[PDB]
RNA sequence: UGCGAAAGCAGUUGAAGACAAGUGGCUUGUCGUUCGUUAAUGGCCU
């Protein structure tokens, strides 16, 4: 149960399972989609920050 | 000039700077001495910045 | 002879305090982990002897709080102890042939 | 014990931050 | 015990030379570091001391100069600070008193080697 | 018994850094500074918060946002006589547009094209550049009312993203690309080279990695361009003839944000090597010249600056600036070098995140999206609420006797059971639909079951139905700055509530009756409420650091010496006291906190007589005991009769600029 | 160490040969060389032995003035039950 | 500071005046003033 806490938490959360050639996807909820803005995207999130954090600059 | 604390003339000597000490504090005045054509002066209060007042004298 | 050069520079030009001012554990271990070395040698153990002393001078707190080089102290002191046995009998041996003459 | 002494006396010559959580009181 | 008579001697007003003595009576080495963390004032324990080992810094016995290095060890933060008039040339003829020892250990450790030397070959040529 | 103090460092609640600051009204120096203006800072954690910078910087309102969020850019809109519109990118594909009011986005309008990386706003406020990840420029029509934006134009493609944007006027629209280039596009509409790239300049590359133009501001007063860039380098380049005048080799690393001043005399410009710069044009000789000196240049900041923006009037003239280390620098604008400056704190818990309950000898706390409960004994950890479900978390109460949590975001509102089970709790949700669809801002606990909740949408209900709340006049400070009647604070203990608009306006309520019997009685801000039940009264204080009290069923005569026999560190107090109770074991003694002080006022005695925004400017209309030795002050409260709770902070890379040696 | 006690055997076994050599410092400085290059330094390492000792007998008293207090001193934890019970999806789940 | 050897051995550290800050005085501190005593993130070229 330590092994696979993450494992059932995750394949109880997430959705859009397949169905042979076909792929069941949820619609989201206006709740969320007009609480919140959405999510950042973390490539370029990480692009920005990675390249003030590159090493050609001696952080310390 | 009164009393001169520091001096310097200029590279063509058309003009020269010094040092005051006329009160809180000393003053810095330029003369051109060929020509009344410019002749300023001032505390150097408005010179020195405002850390300068609570630091060390080398400031 | 290149790491003794560059400590005796940086003895003779500037600040063996400078060179040691921003340190911790993880960044003394590397010198007091080569002056187990040095302490051995003739060449080197007064740049050594200096350079120990004026790291314990201005780190002895943190031979209070790391212990992890309290045991380094303490293996420079046995290190120390045997070259003062070494340097003890070098003067007996001394006087023992200074009476051969 | 000579040189005992002498170690001893050169000995001598040479040798011539903050808790997560406290208690304290202050003034009523 | 005995250092407790000791302490209490030395804490009241007077008796340093005869607490001294008190202090070698019993003289243990956790009880003589434990007589420097109790207290926490001195009544110029530096300056008797400092005189004692000025009149004799070739004592065989180990009592006052043990003292003195253990008092130099724990409570140097503030020797350095309680007074600095008579204890700057206190510290000086203490100084001068104890630098001779560092001038003459090779001597000594030279005639340690001369008589090793001699005994040794004496042991050596015992007639058979 | 003496008081025993708790020194708590146990919240490790931690704020994130700046990444946006902006100013809702533009300059204008020989005008007064109009009564609503207000400094908008996203953090990187994706909060916004709204302050004003009257007496010393009073936080008004906080928009928050949840998990896997964050603000990269935002900017101010404000056509003359219309509400101020606060538009946001995040790290997302869409724009977001917030209603002042409630603290929500009114609007998500997805742009067209890839992932927004810059924002700004037209001159005279109409349209809306997006700069994005696939090298698009979309300009977004917002002139068509608060709420409703419509796509106009993408501008001519180009394959870099475009990393900052700027407008020369309604005319022409600069961006500096992620290739080391600025372009430079027309977005006049009706000519016939309407959206077209009509220039590219190329700044100087570094030799060993790739280039990126980081910040670009337009200069009216001359016709320049001033761009920072990613080796340091800060050029500055003539419009028309779009070309280099003179470049500057000033910072060691990047140069994230510049900004300019009004008559664009001075250039500041700050990055990741974390020293401001400043360019000067000032001297006659420099202005009949085009030639801009290396002024001066200041070491304010601890890690970063991500942020920095100017403000000048009448009587305000500020560089603001703010960075990685999570703390605001204000700075003067035309007395950069010489002047003083002011780093605020970390937090100033207008909001709180803490809070205590006497019984159990316990404390709760909640960072984003989870809240953890520990007892006094040291301390323990005795249970913890990391609620994934949430994605947002916003204010909490507990019952008195530590029944129930409540915790409540402007969305949903939550309600646990919680039972001791010994070195642990258990702790179980009861469910109410009711509280599961309403907003709430505060709820605050009439009795062990009563509660009332305040709605983000302005409703005042009583659960566990209805306060009639009558309405303010909406004047045109209250139409410009829309939150300005809304309901800031509510104080409850048995039976009798108060609320408080910061208009000026604070209403007491009785709950049997729910009946208002308004004392309005106000002139500006207010900071802190709290109800003496000793004397009858409600204690107000507002953002000028002035102590009324009013009784109930205006102000009292301990009110109306203390006000100007007030202490002179009450009256050279920098931040303000968000925090009041009274005294546990003396019902008539009040105990009060900012977020680096601690005061006690006695309620009988009065004691004998013998960097803001300083004009004659309005406001938002049209024994004594003092102490600061737990100066970087989180939360304070009381557990017993002579024990305190203090709940403070403590605490990363940088790049390393050292002090000289010896 | 282990070649100086040669060295002290051939002065005291052969202490008439090298006595009526004529120039003895002359024929054997090397040791002569070796063993003042090794004795020379002892006030140096003297100072450095009692200026190290004292700081690292200064540091075993006081932290043998607590040195039973560590023994039983850590009594931290980690993410209990309470995130069992904190889980408000795993909640409504299990 | 003087005598010295590279060790050490003897001596200390006053007064006036002006100015600055704080609360005309009082306190503290300075001096491109006199008398006496042997006494500012700011680092190195192609």
């Amino acid at each position: 149960i330590k092994t696979k806490k993450r494992k059932t938490l995750k394949n109880l959360r997430k959705d859009s399972v397949k169905r042979g050639k076909f792929r069941v996807q949820l619609l989201s909820t206006t709740q969320d989609s007009k609480t919140l803005p959405p999510k950042k995207e973390s490539s370029i999130i990480r692009s920005k920050d990675r390249w003030l954090n590159r090493k050609a600059l001696n952080k310390g | 000039w009164h009393n001169v604390i520091l001096s310097n003339i200029s590279s063509n000597g058309k003009l020269l700077a010094h040092m005051c000490k006329d009160v809180e504090h000393k003053s810095i005045s330029v003369v051109s001495l060929f020509d009344d054509s410019v002749n300023l002066s001032f505390p150097l209060g408005s010179i020195l910045s405002s850390q300068t007042q609570s630091l060390s004298y080398n400031t | 002879e290149l790491t003794l050069t560059v400590l005796q520079e940086l003895r003779k030009r500037g600040k063996v305090r400078v060179a040691l001012y921003g340190r911790d554990e993880s960044t003394l271990e590397p010198l007091l982990n080569w002056c187990l070395k040095g302490i051995e040698d003739v060449r080197s153990a007064s740049i050594v002897a200096d350079w120990v002393a004026v790291v314990l001078e201005l780190y002895g707190n943190t031979l209070e709080s790391s212990p992890v080089l309290q045991e380094l102290m303490i293996d420079l002191k046995t290190k120390v102890r045997h070259e003062i046995h070494k340097s003890k009998e070098a003067q007996r041996i001394e006087g023992m042939l200074q009476l051969l003459t | 014990k000579q040189v005992e002494i002498a170690e001893r006396n050169t000995e001598l010559w040479n040798l011539i931050a903050l808790p997560t959580y406290t208690m304290e009181y202050l003034d009523i | 015990n005995i250092l407790s008579s000791h302490l209490e001697a030395n804490s009241t007003e007077i008796l340093d030379d005869l607490m001294s003595g008190s202090w070698t009576e019993p003289e243990i080495k956790k009880f003589i570091l434990t007589k420097i963390n109790t207290v926490d004032h001195l009544s110029k324990i530096f300056l008797t001391i400092s005189k004692s080992i000025t009149q004799n810094p070739w004592n065989e016995e180990n009592l006052l100069p043990l003292w003195l290095k253990w008092l130099l060890t724990l409570k140097s933060g503030e020797l350095n600070s309680i007074k600095d008039k008579h204890t700057k040339k206190n510290c000086k003829h203490l100084k001068s008193a104890l630098r001779s020892s560092e001038e003459i250990l090779p001597v000594l450790l030279g005639i340690q080697g001369r008589l090793e030397m001699l005994r040794r070959q004496a042991k050596l040529r015992e007639d058979l | 018994e003496r008081m025993i103090v708790h020194r708590c460092r146990f919240v490790d609640f931690t704020p994130a850094t700046i990444t946006s600051l902006a100013f809702s009204h533009k300059s204008n120096i020989n005008k007064l500074t109009p009564s609503d203006l207000r400094l908008a800072i996203g953090r990187s954690n994706g909060n916004i918060e709204i302050w004003n910078p009257r007496n010393n910087w009073f936080q008004e309102m906080v928009i928050e946002g949840g998990k896997d969020r964050s603000i990269e850019g935002l900017c101010w809109s404000n056509v003359n006589g219309e509400s101020l519109r606060l538009f946001s990118i995040g790290g997302s594909t869409v724009v977001t547009e917030w209603d002042l009011a409630t603290g929500l986005p009114l609007r998500n309008y997805d742009c067209n094209s890839g992932v927004i990386w810059s924002i700004s706003i037209n001159d005279s406020q109409d349209k809306l550049s997006v700069g994005c990840d696939n090298g698009t420029v979309v300009l977004i029509d917002i002139s068509g009312g608060p709420g409703v934006l419509e796509h106009d134009t993408i501008l001519m493609r180009q394959e870099a993203r475009v990393l900052t944007l700027a407008w020369k006027k309604d005319d022409f629209v600069i961006g500096g690309c992620s290739d080391g280039r600025i372009r430079i596009w027309s977005a006049q509409k009706n000519d016939e080279n309407m959206g077209r790239l009509l220039h590219t300049m190329k700044v100087d590359k570094a030799k060993k990695e790739s280039t990126l133009v980081w910040s670009v501001i337009y200069l009216p007063r001359t016709d320049q361009i001033a761009s920072g860039d990613s080796t340091g380098s800060i050029k500055f380049w003539d419009f028309q003839f779009a070309t280099l005048n003179q470049s500057f080799k000033a910072h060691d690393a990047d140069v994230l944000c510049l900004t300019t001043d009004t008559d664009n005399n001075y250039v500041f410009s700050a990055g990741v090597d974390r020293k401001i710069f400043q360019f000067s044009q000032n001297t006659n000789k420099s202005q009949k010249n085009n030639r801009w000196v290396n002024s001066s240049n200041r070491l304010l900041h601890g890690n970063d600056i991500r942020a920095i923006c100017a403000y000048q009037s009448k009587g305000a003239d500020f560089l603001v600036s703010g960075g990685v280390e999570k703390t605001l620098v204000i700075n003067s604008l035309t007395s950069f070098s010489n002047g003083n400056y002011r780093k605020m704190p970390t937090v100033e818990p207008y909001s709180k995140n803490v809070l205590v309950n006497k019984e159990q000898r316990l404390v709760v706390s909640w960072s984003e999206s989870t809240v953890k409960i520990w007892t006094m004994g040291n301390y323990k950890l005795v249970c913890k609420l990391t609620l994934k479900d949430d994605q947002n978390i916003s204010t909490c109460s507990l019952s008195p006797d530590g029944q129930v949590l409540v915790v409540g975001r402007p969305s949903t509102t939550k309600v646990f059971h919680l039972q001791p089970v010994g070195n642990k709790l258990k702790v179980t949700k009861l469910d109410n639909d009711l509280l599961l669809r309403t907003s709430t801002k505060l709820v605050k606990f009439i009795d062990n079951s009563k509660i009332v909740i305040c709605s983000c949408e302005d409703d005042v209900f009583i659960v566990d139905q209805e306060v009639e709340l009558l309405e303010v006049t909406s004047t045109k400070s209250s139409i410009k700055v829309p939150y300005i009647n809304r309901i800031n604070h509510l104080e409850v203990d048995q039976n009798i509530a108060v609320i408080s608009r910061g208009c000026g306006v604070v209403d007491i309520l009785d709950l049997k009756a729910r009946i208002s019997k308004p004392l309005a009685r106000l002139n500006n801000f207010i900071t802190a409420v709290h109800i003496n039940t000793s004397r009858k009264s409600v204690v107000v204080i507002t953002a000028d650091n002035k102590i009324y009290e009013f009784n109930m069923n205006v102000l009292t005569q301990w009110s109306k010496n203390n006000t100007d026999n007030l202490p002179k560190e009450w009256k050279t107090l920098k931040e303000n006291c968000v925090g009041i109770f009274s005294d546990i074991e003396n019902s008539s003694r009040l105990w009060f906190w900012g977020a680096t002080w601690i005061s006690r006022i006695d309620f009988d005695v009065d004691f004998p007589i013998n960097l803001t925004i300083t004009d004659e400017s309005n406001f938002m209309n049209d024994h004594f005991f003092f102490t600061d030795k737990y100066k970087p002050l989180l939360f304070v409260d009381l557990i017993s009769s002579n024990e305190l709770a203090i709940i403070e902070r403590n605490p990363q890379k940088a790049f390393i600029q050292p002090k000289l040696v010896f | 160490g282990p070649l100086n006690v040669w060295v002290k055997w051939c002065l005291i076994i052969h202490g008439g040969y090298l006595v009526s050599i004529p120039n003895l410092m002359s024929t054997l400085s090397s040791l002569h060389s070796t063993l003042k290059r090794r004795s020379d330094l002892l006030p140096r390492l003297l100072a450095l032995d009692a200026r190290l000792d004292c700081t690292i007998n200064k540091f075993k008293t006081l932290n043998y003035e607590a040195g039973d207090i560590h023994s039983s001193e850590p009594v931290v934890e980690e993410d209990e039950d309470d995130v069992e019970y904190n889980e408000e999806l795993d909640d409504a789940g299990l």
